[PDB]
């Protein structure tokens, strides 16, 4: 990580503290990788924090330098999805080929299997992409979490 | 009527600029090269003009008749598709050109004959003199994109595939880009698509009849589901030129002529049939 | 009841069941009857249906008998014409 | 309950035809599936086993059987479907379902990502704009306290305002009177803050002497107040409770 | 572990599964139950359904 | 406000004890009341219990 | 005897339900045998009325 991103890399985990020691709970250093772009799964994230545990999560604290060497380690993996593949799942809910899915078929999933999303997780998610009949686009919804 | 104020030379009023530029529309999604016409209009025209008191324009109509959509899916020989189509093929930009997954000639199946060319005509700049026109009359920067990702569509479906299947007798879905690209450009799903294109979960009278088709089934639904997709679009926009263009009226009637080749299907059937009516009109 | 209840159909089936107490009357003839009834359906459903196919595929597969049938004790009670059944007499009697 | 007959229990398995109906379960191949569906579900498990090339179904799909070396006794290929033995299936579902689990789990992912790095860059909004509502609060509370302050807001308001409205025959009259009213109201409100101030320190003293007898009295009222209500509480209880009892007698 | 509301759910998905309706039918000797375990069916159908 | 607090300031003066007896006094009366309705309550329940056996 | 039937759309939900009763055992609505009783309804009504 050139120190030029590595210089701004501070100025985003810096934007992340509400008190002010200057930690990150153990808890937010997903979303502080996130926030810098990055997509680390549910276990990527555990994985390089020693699996803690809930309570320990909500304790434990992080300083950038000792951030860092996570925010690489992670930065640098084997996968990632992909439309190609993506879609390809979702498309397997699509009622009658018709190229859309329910919002509410999608909801459902999204909150029942693998790494299980909250109510408004999703809420927040499709919310906006449903039409008259609550008739999401997955090819769309897709690019849209993706490309955006 | 004018704004006040050498051949085609001439600033015509703001709609009969419209009025022009319909004919050059319709003729892409409708016309096609035949053993009898480099192009020729595929369904029967009756365009109706509108005038006023003091004898000015001001509406027309435009009523299409039988569009053999069939040769959407299988030209006869030395014959093509709708222009359109080769036109997509060709004068789609790059970045568009993947936008609706436009890969090149005979990489589409619905095309026989392969890529074959009109005499003194190049499909090439034809694309953009009717693009010119679809903005003339009054579509959409986008509402044209569009218009031609469900031509793309109106394609790829040509690829899936279903090969027998000996064990069950029911051919199957052995390949996903196929229909995984075709049912990107509908808005809807695979896994769905699927299902409905293979096991036909319909419902019968006064039962869920779930079944399943064959091979054949399998593809007389996904071919002559493409085939009327496309009409769908010829009555659409249509709709979307006679939106614009619109005490008297004139009428001017382009049927198509009696034509008579070598497979001489239903199509040929009431075309020649019109055209017998139409002459017992003149002698009446 | 069923105006308020009301591509696809769940079905559960509560028969009564086998009853035979000391006056066997004509109820309990068509409750055991059913219920003989029933029964032979898992018998063909389980035992024939199943080899028929395994013939129709034509797998290498030899026939088993399992020895279970109740069709007479049925045609005993339901057929009409030819041998009459319990059910046949009792209707033109 | 709890009582079960041996032999009542025997029967019942000997004319259902539990037994026979386990045999074929074991015997046979209770579980079929057409060549397609076959090749279909479980190609992942073999993605080399099938050529690139076309190929027909069945003997498409027999090729992927040798791919996972499946017992020649767990199967049995038919004319357009195969016959697999018990359990047989249910293990080639299970892998499957983890070649693919990672992938799942995958979107949702991206998911989090996305529905992250958006919501965050948003408090990012409501901050310079914080800065700007942060600092200029703090102002405010240093300078209402500051003489000049104070002034410059009872002052604030008669600036602009007049000799027009003066002259206004009608509203000339009407400015005058406003003005008259406005100077008897603020005359009005000075004192009653004097007042106030006054009470106020009033107030003071008698709290500063009550504090020990005062504190004392104070204390014991408090106490007092409690009491009446725990009273007044214990009353309703002790009323609901008759009420319930001559109602129990009743019954 | 071997419960009827497996039973239920077995059957209610692999209608959607094969798109194949279905029948869970009670058989047993009078007072074995055949009722009772028609109540649960619908029970858990009534909210794994619904 | 503040010449009910003063005013109640003062009688506290003259005031938190006389204010504390008062209160103990209340304190005092509320618990001999709750005192009688609980034997009340008692009594009434008996009563009800009686009647419902015959 | 009965036979429920239950009803799902497309996507899996429930939607109606029909019910075909059977063989209605009316005849001890006038005389039950030894230690047995009529239709509980019966029996519900001369009490919960």
């Amino acid at each position: 990580f050139s120190e030029e991103q590595t210089a701004e890399f501070k100025e985003a985990f810096q934007l992340f503290d509400r008190t002010g020691d200057g930690k990150i709970l153990y808890s937010q250093c997903g979303d502080v990788m996130r926030a810098l772009g990055q997509n680390p799964t549910n276990a990527e994230v555990m994985k390089v924090l020693g699996n803690p545990k809930s309570d320990e999560m909500n304790l434990k604290t992080l300083k950038f330098e000792q951030f860092l060497p996570m925010m690489q380690t992670i930065a640098k993996n084997k996968d990632q999805g992909c439309f190609e593949d993506y879609v390809e799942g979702l498309r397997v809910f699509d009622k009658e080929g018709n190229g859309t899915v329910m919002g509410a078929e999608i909801r459902h999933v999204l909150v029942t299997l693998g790494e299980k999303m909250t109510e408004e997780e999703v809420e927040q998610l499709v919310a906006g992409h449903e039409d008259s009949n609550g008739c999401i686009n997955y090819e769309e919804l897709v690019r849209m979490v993706l490309s955006g | 009527s004018h704004k006040g104020k050498q051949g085609p030379s001439f600033s015509y009023g703001e709609l009969e600029k419209q009025l022009l530029q319909a004919n050059p529309i319709l003729e892409a999604f409708g016309n096609a090269k035949t053993v009898k016409n480099d192009n020729s209009s595929r369904f029967g025209k009756f365009i109706r003009i509108n005038f006023d008191v003091t004898g000015y324009i001001v509406g027309a109509n435009i009523e299409t008749y039988l569009l053999e959509k069939s040769r959407a899916i299988r030209q006869a020989k030395d014959e093509r598709t709708f222009h359109i189509f080769y036109y997509l093929i060709a004068g789609a930009s790059e970045q568009m050109r993947n936008d609706l997954l436009l890969e090149g000639f005979n990489n589409y199946t619905f095309l026989s004959n392969g890529h074959v060319p009109i005499p003194a005509q190049q499909d090439d700049e034809m694309f953009q003199e009717t693009l010119e026109a679809m903005t003339i009359m009054g579509f959409t920067e986008e509402e044209q994109t569009s218009i031609l990702r469900v031509v793309s569509s109106v394609l790829q479906l040509g690829n899936i595939v279903f090969k027998k299947e000996r064990n069950t007798d029911q051919a199957s879905m052995p390949d996903n880009t196929a229909a995984q690209k075709v049912c990107h450009l509908m808005g809807i799903n695979v896994t769905d698509f699927t299902r409905s294109i293979l096991t036909p979960r319909i419902k019968v009278g006064r039962d869920v009849v779930q079944k399943a088709q064959t091979k054949e089934q399998a593809d007389f639904a996904i071919e002559a589901l493409a085939k009327a997709k496309f009409e769908r679009l010829f009555r659409w926009i249509l709709t979307r030129v006679n939106k614009a263009l619109d005490a008297s009226f004139l009428g001017i009637l382009d049927i198509a002529g009696f034509e008579i080749f070598e497979i001489n299907s239903f199509e040929q059937l009431c075309i020649n049939y019109t055209n017998e009516k139409l002459q017992q009109l003149f002698n009446h | 009841v069923n105006k308020a209840l009301d591509a696809s159909f769940l079905g559960i089936l509560d028969i009564a069941g086998f009853e035979i107490f000391e006056i066997n009357s004509f109820e309990q003839l068509c409750i055991n009857y059913t219920n003989e009834k029933l029964q032979q359906l898992f018998n063909h459903t389980m035992f024939i249906l199943e080899q028929e196919e395994y013939q129709r595929e034509g797998i290498e597969w030899n026939f088993i008998d399992f020895g279970l049938d109740l069709q007479p004790c049925i045609e005993l009670i339901e057929r009409p014409t030819n041998p009459p059944g319990v059910l046949a007499l009792l209707d033109e009697e | 309950a709890g009582k079960l007959d041996a032999h009542l229990v025997l029967e019942q398995l000997r004319c259902n035809g539990v037994l026979e109906g386990i045999r074929i379960c074991r015997q046979g191949f209770p579980n079929r599936i057409v060549f397609q569906e076959f090749r279909q579900r479980y190609e992942i498990l073999a993605a080399n086993a099938i050529p690139k090339g076309f190929m027909d179904g069945k003997q498409a799909c027999i090729l992927m059987i040798k791919a996972l070396e499946l017992d020649p006794n767990l199967y049995r290929i038919g004319q357009s479907k195969i016959f697999f033995r018990t359990g047989v299936l249910a293990h080639l579902e299970e892998e499957r379902d983890l070649k693919i689990t990672d992938v799942i789990i995958a979107f949702q992912a991206q998911c989090r990502g996305y529905l992250a790095r958006k919501a965050f860059a948003k408090r990012q909004q409501q901050l310079e704009s914080i800065f700007c509502i942060q600092y200029n609060v703090r102002s405010f509370m240093n300078v209402k306290h500051w003489p000049w302050m104070k002034l410059f807001f009872k002052i604030k308001p008669l600036l602009k305002v007049t000799r027009q409205e003066e002259e206004m025959q009608a509203k000339d009259e009407e400015l005058q009177r406003t003005k008259e009213r406005q100077q008897k109201a603020e005359a009005e409100l000075k004192e009653l803050e004097q007042k106030h101030t006054q009470l106020c320190e009033e107030k003071n003293l008698l709290q500063e002497k009550l504090q020990a007898e005062t504190e004392l009295y104070a204390e014991a009222e408090e106490m007092r107040v409690r009491l009446a209500a725990k009273k007044q509480e214990l009353e309703e209880i002790l009323h609901e409770m008759e009420a319930r009892i001559e109602e129990e007698e009743e019954r | 572990p071997p419960h009827i509301y497996a039973i239920a759910d077995t059957a209610y998905r692999s209608m959607l599964q094969d798109r194949e309706d279905q029948s869970i039918l009670c058989t047993g000797e009078s007072g074995a139950g055949k009722t009772e375990n028609t109540k649960k069916v619908i029970q858990y159908l009534a909210v794994v359904a619904s």
